[PDB]
RNA sequence: GAAAUUGUUGAAAGGGAAGGGCAUUUGAUCAGACA
RNA sequence: GCCCUGAAAAUGGAUGGCGCUCAAGCGUGUUACCUAUACUCUACCGUCAGGGUUGAUAUGAUGCCCUGACGAGUAGGCAGGCGUGGAGGUCAGUGACGAAGCCUAGACCGUAAGGUCGGGUCGAACGGCCUCUAGUGCAGAUCUUGGUGGUAGUAGCAAAUA
RNA sequence: UUGGCGGAAAGGCCUUGGGUGCUUGCUGGCGAAUUGCAAUGUCAUUUUGCGUGGGGAUAAAUCAUUUGUAUACGACUUAGA
């Protein structure tokens, strides 16, 4: 429906969000992922880090460059998860990985697009109000990832250039729908809310 | 005569054969691929500097357990050698073909080694004593060593073909259309 | 106008398959904007066309065009069955592919 | 002898065809296709654009009218099966469409004589199209589908 | 100008290679049944190569047919031609490969004016 | 004057083997029939 | 009932993996959907069984036609065929205007064993059919003889003073 | 063309001034056919090549020689108009 689909990954599931850009790369639609580090998982804290010490501990022992990479970085947990439910190993599924771009906070010029959000991985619409959940950010910094405060430093300042964007856009929509209140009790008017518009 | 498979004009082309030459055929083939399609004055003077150790052989298919030099660096390799032995049954069957090139009438100064061919030839056996009253053999592998040089030419070629195509009813009338409508 | 489409955009999925078994016979094509049999019943016997650029210059034209029809429905989220003159290269899961309006039944 | 001989040769004679019982019955249009209705053409020269239905001709085909001063559509030949008939009706009942057949487009640029039927039937349909207001511009602009149109659910 | 012929239908366009054909030297391309115990040809185990069976047998209406719609009939002379005088929508004439040139010459005469086809009429012309 | 094997030329492919089966794309090549 | 303690093994790892927590877990229920060489229908091949058909002026009565059912398989048995050397008969067969052989991601026919054609090479004999005959068909036997590879321009060509 | 902002991968965004084209906001006048009943009916950008001509720019590396802070061989570190 969209040449690039912008998903935000704040309040996300990494399963279910996954497994949702996962299907729709195999179709064929380029999806970029941004905000990787507000990704929520379900347990609790605790329970999170002892899985990926797990994880972190299973390496090649005769030599321990060539074996199962740990990344840090919280696109890259994504991107783990995501990779495994991708058929990876052959020219189709390699085909896929190139359709998506995963970013800790929101980068250059996908900032200035619509961001989207997947309903049915949302943890606030899947979740049952008392589950505990960790934070991806959090659970990488924990691990080994040190951009933490770079990423939240350029967060912070890319809010304050949106919500100035945001004033000029929301005293221009108020500035439309004057115009568009006295274009109302006209006959062109009327006539529109005949046919239901 | 019957030389290998040739692309070229046998009116402006000199060749030279050598059979049952007593030189390594591994190494002559390297020497013989690395003139493959040079100019023949170039590729003579590059022959020369092998001796001196200034240019170097490029191996490259019979390559194994060969130590590193810093001279192939130029053709982008890191084996090479210098066959001197493989150099001058080479460079002594240039000139050879170079004189046949003049006795027929053409340029020195345009001619380039087209093509040049070393195969097997039939290998003259001795035999080696080893441990414990054992005989293996320590056979030669001589070498069958062709080469054509060829006159450069300008003016390649033009007007190719024709290439018929297909066309159906309905197409055309637009194509038709469009000066019908536009230019 | 700024639009001259007079078909729907669909995706080529797969062929129809088993776990471990496909059958290049049949392919499986996702209309957009259906998501359950009962809309993809409207779509059965539309002519199928996937457009595809070439090297060569066939008739004038470096476009050259595979055809197909609709079958069936397959599964419950409006994915429909497909089986063209000549099976897809499956090199085209996911490519983009178009339907069209007739045979039209309105 | 390279061969010798088939021991058998078959016989050159074709045997006659058995008697087919497939007699023609003529074609069952939709109830959707009564003449009058404004058609959107789907396939050929003029897809996308609205016109008007005449006749239903003996070889399964329609008889339509854009008509040529509104939208440049002669009376032309057109296929059923390739046209989704709209709702909107107009009268066609001042019409001389029984001269019209199948012989009538025959192969055999423009002919001269068919330029002035065109010019006699679609007078009685410019005249019953100036009564319902924006007709005219109507049957001029080109049919297409936008984003996020759904054929499955729009009512034509 | 053949007799009217239902389509022609082979059920397998592929040659039947041996197992192994590809694999050395040694072994042929005419076919061989496996024979061995663990043989995963002779098993049929799937994703191996299908081996002949009486079920690809091509319909006995369009059996020994041509693409053209006749069956090769062998010639060596002119006597063996005249044998399809009678049968020109059936059989085909094809021309033995020892046949010399100026032998040749006689036979396609010969064919042209009884209406007979030849499969092989370009074969050692000195065009 | 065959095969193993080797050279040259031409074509194609190659991210820890290669080869095979079904299906199609692309390229190459071949065939059929003019009432 | 579920969960937890009890519950400790050695390369790093296994609900198949990713992952999943009002589950994508567990118990249970309602439907919808995915498709095996299975079932149903149709075509074709073969087999088996039951039948029809010697009337003359045409070619096969081990032939043609109709109908029904059936089709896995090692050891093994039987049947019908493909191919090779030689022999009797026949085609008043092919051939120095090129026989046999060989090469040919060139073509055709047969389910297959194979047969045939075009092109290249080649230089003196060879084939179809009806029968007879056998020293008659190879991927293996640490097979026999002969030839050739990878390893490999590698190991190495260093005792006896120069 | 004026001005401003944007460095996380800015390579984009906002804005001033006029020039020019279109306007379906409304009312008209002609032109379409024969592409003959459907055949994507061509409408992308990607690199490279090649010619016209509108600007700009006027080097290095390697081998060899040499050095030993290096070194099995390559490599490394130096030097020499």
């Amino acid at each position: 429906v969209e040449p690039v689909v912008v998903i935000d990954g704040k309040g996300h599931l990494v399963g279910r969000l996954a497994s949702v850009v996962a299907k729709q790369l195999l179709n064929g639609q380029k999806i970029v992922v941004v905000r990787a580090e507000e990704l929520n998982i379900s347990g609790e804290f605790f329970r999170n880090k002892l899985k990926y010490h797990d994880f972190l501990r299973k390496a090649t022992a005769f030599n321990k460059t060539r074996g199962p990479f740990h990344f840090r970085a919280p696109s890259r947990i994504f991107y783990k998860a995501l990779r495994g439910m991708v058929s990876h190993k052959t020219a189709r599924g390699k085909a896929a990985l190139e359709r998506l771009k995963v970013f800790e906070g929101i980068p250059p010029p996908y900032d200035k697009k619509k961001r989207v959000v997947v309903p049915q991985a949302l943890r606030v619409l899947r979740l049952k109000p008392g589950r505990k959940y960790t934070t991806l950010g959090k659970l990488s910094t924990s691990v080994g990832w040190k951009y933490e405060d770079v990423v939240a430093k350029l967060e912070a300042k890319r809010k304050v250039s949106s919500a100035e964007y945001y004033a000029k856009k929301r005293a221009f929509t108020k500035k439309v729908a004057s115009a568009n209140a006295t274009a109302a009790e006209s006959d062109v008017a009327k006539q529109l809310a005949a046919l239901g518009y | 005569a019957r030389y290998g498979a040739t692309s070229t004009n046998p009116a402006k082309s000199a060749s030279a054969r050598g059979s049952y030459l007593r030189v390594s055929f591994k190494n002559t083939r390297e020497t013989a691929q690395a003139i493959n399609g040079w100019e023949l004055t170039k590729a003579q003077k590059y022959l020369e500097q092998v001796l001196d150790h200034q240019r170097a052989i490029p191996f490259r298919r019979f390559n194994s357990s060969i130590g590193r030099t810093a001279q192939g660096k130029e053709f982008g390799v890191t084996k090479a050698r210098w066959p001197a032995k493989s150099v001058k049954f080479v460079q002594g069957l240039l000139q050879n073909a170079a004189a046949n090139a003049e006795a027929k009438g053409l340029d020195a100064t345009k001619l380039y080694v087209s093509h040049i061919q070393v195969n097997q030839a039939p290998k003259q056996r001795r035999r080696t004593y080893r441990a414990h009253g054992r005989i293996n053999k320590y056979e030669s592998s001589p070498s069958h060593i062709e080469l054509v040089v060829t006159e450069k030419e300008e003016a390649v070629a033009k007007a190719a073909e024709k290439k018929v195509v297909r066309l159906t009813s309905r197409q055309r009338g637009r194509i038709a259309a469009q000066k019908r409508i536009a230019a | 106008a700024e639009s001259h489409r007079l078909y729907v955009k669909g995706k080529h999925l797969s062929y129809q398959r088993s776990k471990r078994v496909n059958n290049p016979n049949v392919s499986l094509i996702k209309i957009e904007g259906v998501a359950t049999p009962q809309d993809a019943q409207f779509y059965l016997g539309k002519r199928i066309a996937y457009v595809y650029r070439a090297s060569k210059e066939v008739r004038g034209s470096k476009i050259r065009v595979m055809w197909g029809k609709v079958t069936r429905t397959h599964g419950n989220s409006g994915v429909v069955r497909a089986t063209f003159r000549n099976n897809l290269p499956a090199k085209t899961f996911g490519a983009s592919v178009r339907i069209f309006l007739y045979p039209s039944n309105i | 002898s390279a061969q010798k001989a088939p021991k058998w040769y078959p016989s050159e004679d074709v045997a006659a065809l058995k008697k087919t019982r497939k007699a023609a019955r003529p074609q069952k249009l939709r109830a959707s296709l009564v003449p009058g209705t404004v058609l959107i053409l789907l396939a050929g020269r003029f897809r996308g654009k609205r016109v008007v239905y005449l006749k239903h001709l003996e070889d399964n085909t329609l008889l339509i009218s854009g008509p040529f001063k509104v939208n440049g559509v002669p009376l032309r030949r057109v296929n059923a099966r390739y046209v989704i008939a709209t709702s909107t009706k107009v009268s066609v009942e001042g019409v001389n469409v029984e001269k019209f057949n199948v012989e009538y487009f025959a192969k055999e640029e423009i002919k001269a004589e068919r330029v002035e039927d065109q010019k006699v039937v679609d007078k009685a349909l410019i005249a019953e199209i100036k009564k319902t207001p924006l007709l005219k511009q109507y049957l001029s602009a080109s049919f297409s589908l936008k984003n996020g149109d759904k054929p499955h659910m729009l009512k034509f | 100008a053949s007799l009217p012929h239902p389509k022609i239908v082979k059920k397998h366009t592929k040659k039947f290679k041996r197992h192994h054909s590809d694999r050395y030297h040694r072994v042929a391309e005419n076919w061989r049944k496996q024979k061995g115990i663990d043989s995963v040809v002779r098993r049929r185990f799937r994703g191996n190569i299908s081996q002949p069976k009486i079920g690809y047998g091509s319909n006995k209406k369009t059996k020994f047919l041509s693409p053209s719609g006749h069956k090769t009939f062998l010639v060596a002379n002119v006597k063996d031609l005249e044998t399809l005088t009678m049968h020109t929508k059936t059989y085909a004439a094809e021309i033995a490969h020892n046949i010399s040139a100026k032998n040749r010459v006689v036979i396609l005469a010969r064919a042209k004016a009884l209406g007979i086809k030849v499969t092989n009429p370009k074969g050692r012309l000195a065009l």
